[PDB]
């Protein structure tokens, strides 16, 4: 299949909250032991303009407000208080879902044709230093109809990796079940070709 | 709410129930331009808003794709892209009083035509004359809002009719109010044409024993042909086998 | 001091074009209602056109399209262009501001004359010749039976402009003496003038508004036995 994937053997930045652009898609990796997690903001602008997203949750059902809000720099919450936003103009969607569960989180955010697709996976690992040598698929978890454009984004409240996507061709092998075991990137070593 | 302050209500994500609308004989002015009045269950407008007001008598007929008058000049305005419909009611003693109704107001005096789907609530003085109108009721300084007068009468054009307007959005987000039913029960072990959630085909729907993933709907073969489909009523996977055919 | 001036004293050739004029004397024409009424000598008055603030044009039912009314804020004018004129269009063309709900035609123009080549509302009593020293009753019946306050009364004067007496049949206009009273409901309205004075013998008209094109009464003159 020919689609937007993260190319094999590519280097991504390691961040310790710098603003980040959004070309076609985002691959996000985090470590759950730090517990400084559960905050995402996407949009094109920042000050009372075209709609922007907001994905957070206060230790219960995940709440997604695409409601227009005025954000701050480092909105600390809890120990509670809720002071992320300052003003609201109008809102068009509101999502409530089940919370997203030595463990690693892998997320993929993609946007095309008015759809926002969020693929998630929570995996237990034995190694702690860096990414283990292994392969794991990404089951889709969230699909939202919004119909807006995203250009730039913020992560909210020390160790997370971000990588970018460009279209590629992949060869995937399925098991006797519906799971994915291995994949090969076509635009690579002549052996892979 | 009255016409001067016309109230709106958006309808959130739910299954639209439009069958009981035309089946009701209580509606006598179900005239509207746009989509057909029969394919309401086959529409995917993103968002729907309902606006309500209590205008009186024959003033309802001015609601049209482009019209001017005492009502559609400084009040609820219908543009040429007003996709949706308008529904009128019948007035009775439910909305009436023997003494009369005096709590309702309507705009009468303004300076420029109101834009479509716009409201202007600022009622001190419309400044008919050039003299100062700092807030003294008098000549060249008149109050632009007038109370309705309702009494038990013939009712041909002197009753507080109830008019609602449904407006639809064309394309800014994918819609969530597209509910068909088709009210069909399952059949198995026999040849049948099927339309399982967009998959149109013919075959026999036998009992399957596969292990579809929770987020997967239908399977496929090596030659890219449908093999199994998930019926989303009991969430059950069913195989597909082609109709028996051969030569003689 | 409100004044309305007109200048249309000119004969028109058959199939010719004319231009009338109505001015203003302090009140902006772009923010208030204006209306044109045909005097129709020998019969009851009738409606021609109305201009709201904005500039949407409303015409009478019988006449459609040909009359071209426009408002000019540059010169503070209420111009009305007359297209090709046909038979039986000879009458006066009064123009007046309109506040139908609160005061029906408080001030009018003055009058003119245009020549040619070469709702069921009725007034019951009639001439009713009387003498000063007592009161009188004038009854105005309507077929549509308007609910509360959509009927008014005007007073004509030979050679002068019509003057408002009572608006809404409930309270008289400003400057109107307290000897004029009104009552009635449902279908008819009654007007009574007490202690008749020499400057009171004049034709009374009852008119309807807040509905389909405005209609005036046939005309009730007051004459002395
Ligand atoms: C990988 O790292 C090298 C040096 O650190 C850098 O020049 C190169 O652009 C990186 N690859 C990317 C960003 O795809
Ligand atoms: C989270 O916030 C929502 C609304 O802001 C509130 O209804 C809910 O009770 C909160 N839950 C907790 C655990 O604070
Ligand atoms: C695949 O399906 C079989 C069905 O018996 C199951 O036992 C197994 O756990 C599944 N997963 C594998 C083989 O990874």
């Amino acid at each position: 299949t020919q689609d937007l994937f993260l190319p094999f053997f590519s280097n991504v930045t390691w961040f310790h909250n710098p603003v980040l652009p959004f070309n076609d898609g985002v691959y996000f990796a985090s470590t759950e032991k730090s517990n400084i997690i559960r905050g995402w903001i996407f949009g094109t602008t920042l000050d009372s303009k075209t709609q922007s997203l907001l994905i957070v949750n206060n230790a219960t059902n995940v709440v997604i407000k695409v409601c227009e809000f005025q954000f701050c720099n480092d909105p600390f919450l809890g120990v509670s208080e809720f002071r992320v936003y300052s003003s609201a103009n109008n809102c068009t969607f509101e999502y409530v879902s089940q919370p997203f569960l030595k463990n690693l989180r892998e997320f993929v955010f993609k946007n095309i044709d008015g759809y926002f697709k969020i693929y998630s996976k929570h995996t237990p690992i034995n190694l702690v230093r860096d990414l283990p040598q292994g392969f794991s698929a990404l089951e889709p978890l969230v699909d939202l109809p919004i119909g807006i454009n995203i250009t730039r984004f913020q992560t909210l409240l020390a160790a997370y990796y971000v990588g970018y996507l460009q279209p590629r061709t992949f060869l995937l092998k399925y098991n006797e079940n519906g799971t994915i075991t291995d994949a090969v990137d076509c635009a690579l070593d002549p052996l892979s070709e | 709410a009255s016409v001067y302050a016309w109230n709106r209500k958006r309808i959130s994500n739910c299954v639209a129930d439009y069958s009981v609308l035309y089946n009701s004989a209580s509606f006598s002015t179900f005239k509207c331009y746009g989509v057909s009045p029969t394919k309401l269950n086959d529409l995917c407008f993103t968002n729907v808003y309902a606006d309500s007001f209590v205008i009186r008598g024959d003033e309802v007929r001015q609601i049209a794709p482009g019209q001017t008058g005492k009502i559609a000049d400084y009040n609820y305005k219908l543009p040429d892209d007003f996709t949706g419909c308008v529904i009128a009611w019948n007035s009775n003693n439910l909305d009436s009083k023997v003494g009369g109704n005096y709590n309702y107001l309507y705009r009468l005096f303004r300076k420029s035509n109101l834009k479509p789907f716009e409201r202007d609530i600022s009622t001190e003085i419309y400044q008919a004359g050039s003299t100062p109108c700092n807030g003294v009721e008098g000549f060249n300084c008149y109050f632009p809002l007038q109370s309705y007068g309702f009494q038990p009468t013939n009712g041909v054009g002197y009753q507080p009719y109830r008019v609602v307007v449904l407006s639809f959005e064309l394309l800014h987000a994918p819609a969530t109010v597209c509910g068909p039913k088709k009210s069909t029960n399952l059949v198995k072990n026999k040849c049948v044409n099927f339309n399982f959630n967009g998959l149109t085909g013919t075959g026999v729907l036998t009992e399957s024993n596969k292990k579809f993933l929770p987020f997967q709907q239908f399977g496929r073969d090596i030659a890219d042909t449908t093999d199994a489909v998930r019926d989303p009523q009991t969430l059950e996977i069913l195989d597909i086998t082609p109709c028996s055919f051969g030569g003689v | 001091e409100v004044q309305l001036l007109q200048s249309a004293g000119g004969l028109v050739q058959p199939g010719g074009s004319l231009r009338l004029s109505c001015a203003a004397s302090g009140f902006t024409v772009s923010a208030n209602y204006m209306s044109w009424v045909r005097q129709a000598p020998g019969k009851g008055l009738e409606w021609v056109s109305v201009i709201y603030p904005g500039g949407s044009t409303f015409y009478a039912d019988s006449v459609k399209g040909r009359f071209t009314i426009s408002r000019d804020n540059s010169k503070n004018t209420l111009y009305l262009q007359m297209n090709s004129l046909r038979v039986e269009d000879t009458a006066v063309y009064y123009c007046a501001r309109d506040l139908s709900v609160a005061g029906a035609f408080d001030i009018w123009g003055q009058g003119t004359l245009v020549t040619v080549s070469s709702i069921v509302l009725t007034q019951s009593p009639g001439t009713l010749s009387l003498s000063p020293g007592e009161r009188a009753t004038l009854s105005c019946r309507a077929s549509q039976s308007v609910s509360s306050s959509y009927l008014a009364w005007y007073q004509q004067k030979p050679g002068q402009a019509p003057r408002l007496l009572i608006y809404g049949a409930s309270s008289r206009a400003t400057g109107i003496p307290d000897r004029f009273s009104g009552s009635g409901s449902g279908t008819d309205f009654t007007l009574t003038i007490s202690r008749l004075e020499p400057e009171d013998f004049a034709v009374y008209y009852c008119q309807q508004y807040g509905s389909s094109p405005y209609t005036f009464g046939q005309g009730t003159k007051l004459e002395i036995k």
